[PDB]
């Protein structure tokens, strides 16, 4: 979570070129609990992602 | 997507009521309702250890 | 043979029906509902999701001018700005200084994922009930699917069961509902073509595959700042995302009688309300001649213990004189005490015991073996546990039977006061008749 | 009682009696992996603190 987004690469002269924008990005998981990391024991609920195909 | 499950509370039977001790690891949703003609419900996000009657 | 009963619409309650066909031994039917589903008829009004603003590259006309041209896009805007000098990059992109116009346009589209993430405004009308009932009698233990209206007949073991219309037309849903994913909201949505910016319905569509795309998002267009190529604009943020955060509490959280609101076929399951009339047509082969059932004479009933709790907290013993070993059917002739068993095993020993459930402090009812009847009177005591994880096995009939402890006192004081009053009246009448002559 | 001050008790520091009532409970492992899932009420000493 944050208040901005920055992406940057490294050009042919090895100078950093960056762009920074204002983005909100406060995510919450599915269900009735605001966890942060998946447990080793738990339940299963349908979720939507971006398939890498 | 995997999600956790909250640990069961402590129930204390009284006369026409119960008392629950809720111990959350992270923000957890808690709700109730009566199974009659006038439901008398409530919802609430619980973030610390509390007691509810 | 035709019989007709009335069983309550409660999931898990064991109902027991008694059929007395003369010349045959009585039969007791066991039938209870396993689950109940109530579905209304839904007409789609429109489909709403979040929008996408389409903004093309701007047309800069160096040394000239241009004009607008209306299009049929949703919530479409187009403007011409008179004197601009862009400075694209590493240069100026134009040569005239104040004879260059920029054409700016934008319009509202539908989201790229409106198929997966959308809500639905519906109109809900008369609902159809459909339960699932298990029938037990004799040697059959079938469960069937039935529509609870007088227009469906199912057959279990050669008998015809029709489950009649429920006694009330109560429904949890209102005339207008919204269905998002797994949850239903009794919400009054705007009509089609009447949405407002930043609220639910700012963009509306007749169907997920439609093309109309009605849109009201208050999109406005602004003048580019000097020296740079860009199209600025202002729009009220999406009303679907506002609704996803402000949509009150669902119907799932609040619903009378413990209804459970469910998935793609919108339904309210296991609502405890109403009565279910039942009609039966039993074949002759499902009965038993009295010449094959044990003959029971001089039945008497005495209650051992009674506790008016949710469970089967009473015990009664029956003494009889039989003539052979066999099985009879037991029944209670009042709803103030619910028997647990449908049949007993009759022996020469003269003893049989049955468990029952009640809520009265002093119940009174009639029990019957396969032929004879007896009257049971009890004095029951309250339980001592406060909370139980299960539902009552009785009908909450609390009013105590007369000749109990509570009402015997009322009768005694009533008799005393009435005797005093009639004594007063008699004395007055005699005195006034003597003084009348 | 679990989750309140005194859910575990020892007669002295160096004793070896250790009364404990922490509502410990045990659950069936998920299909296809090796672990011991359980739930119990978090410590009542930390609650009291
Ligand atoms: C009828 O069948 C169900 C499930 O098959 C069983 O639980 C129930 O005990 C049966 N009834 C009797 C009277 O055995």
């Amino acid at each position: 979570p944050g208040e901005f987004l920055q992406v940057s690469i490294q050009d042919t002269r090895n100078a950093v070129r960056a762009c920074r924008i204002q983005y909100h990005h406060d995510p919450q998981p599915v269900g009735r609990e605001k966890f942060t990391i998946r447990p080793h024991y738990g339940k299963e609920i349908p979720c939507t992602t971006y398939q890498q195909t | 997507c995997r999600v956790p499950m909250a640990r069961e509370p402590t129930v204390i039977h009284g006369k026409r009521e119960v008392t629950l001790h809720l111990h959350p690891d992270h923000p957890t949703l808690f709700s109730y309702r009566t199974l009659g003609e006038d439901p008398q419900y409530h919802e609430e996000w619980v973030t610390a250890a509390v007691e509810r009657t | 043979y035709e019989h007709s009963t009335v069983m309550p619409n409660v999931v898990g309650f064991p109902y027991k029906a008694h059929i007395e066909r003369p010349g045959y031994s009585p039969l007791t039917l066991q039938m209870q509902v396993v689950e109940t589903s109530l579905e209304p008829t839904l007409n789609l009004e429109y489909i709403t999701c979040e929008y996408k603003t389409v903004v093309p590259s701007p047309y800069v006309k160096c040394c000239g001018a241009s004009e607008c041209s209306t299009k049929e896009k949703p919530d479409y805007q187009c403007k011409v700005y008179t004197g601009v000098y862009p400075f694209m990059w590493g240069g100026a992109y134009c040569f005239c200084d104040s004879e260059n116009t920029q054409l700016s346009e934008a319009y509202v589209d539908r989201s790229d994922v409106c198929r997966h993430d959308h809500a639905s405004a519906y109109k809900a009308h008369t609902a159809s009930l459909k339960a699932k009932v298990r029938v037990m009698y004799g040697n059959v233990n079938q469960t069937v699917d039935v529509y609870v209206n007088g227009d469906h007949a199912v057959t279990i073991g050669g008998t015809q069961f029709i489950f009649g219309p429920l006694s009330s037309a109560w429904t949890p849903f209102d005339n207008k509902i919204v269905v998002y994913k797994d949850e239903v909201f009794n919400q009054d949505f705007p009509p089609y073509g009447s949405g407002q910016p930043g609220r639910f319905g700012d963009i509306q569509s007749r169907t997920v595959e439609s093309n109309d795309l009605y849109a009201n998002t208050a999109l406005k267009l602004a003048r580019p700042s000097p020296g740079m190529v860009h199209v600025p604009y202002t729009q009220t943020p999406s009303g679907f995302k506002y609704w996803l955060k402000e949509k009150g509490t669902a119907l799932n959280t609040k619903a009378p009688f413990g209804c459970q609101i469910k998935t793609n076929p919108v339904r309210a399951m296991n609502c405890a309300v109403g009565n279910i009339p039942v009609s039966m047509n039993l074949p002759d082969s499902a009965f038993t001649r009295i010449v094959e059932a044990p003959t029971i004479i001089d039945l008497t009933c005495t209650v051992a213990t009674c506790t008016h709790s949710s469970d089967f907290g009473g015990v009664l013993t029956l003494t009889y004189k039989t003539d052979k070993n066999g099985d009879c059917s037991v029944h209670s002739h009042s709803n103030v005490a619910t028997l647990q068993e449908a049949t007993a095993k009759v022996k020469t020993a003269g003893k049989v015991t049955l468990h029952f459930s009640t809520a009265s402090a002093s119940p009174s009812f009639v029990v019957s073996l396969c032929s004879a009847r007896a009257t049971c009177s009890a004095s029951c005591e309250p339980p001592k546990d406060h909370i139980v994880p299960y539902a009552a096995s009785h009908s909450n009939v609390v009013f105590p039977d007369m000749s109990g402890t509570a009402l015997s006192w009322v009768q005694k004081i009533s008799g005393g006061l009435g005797a005093f009053a009639i004594g007063a009246i008699l004395v007055l009448v005699v005195v006034t008749c003597i003084g009348l002559r």
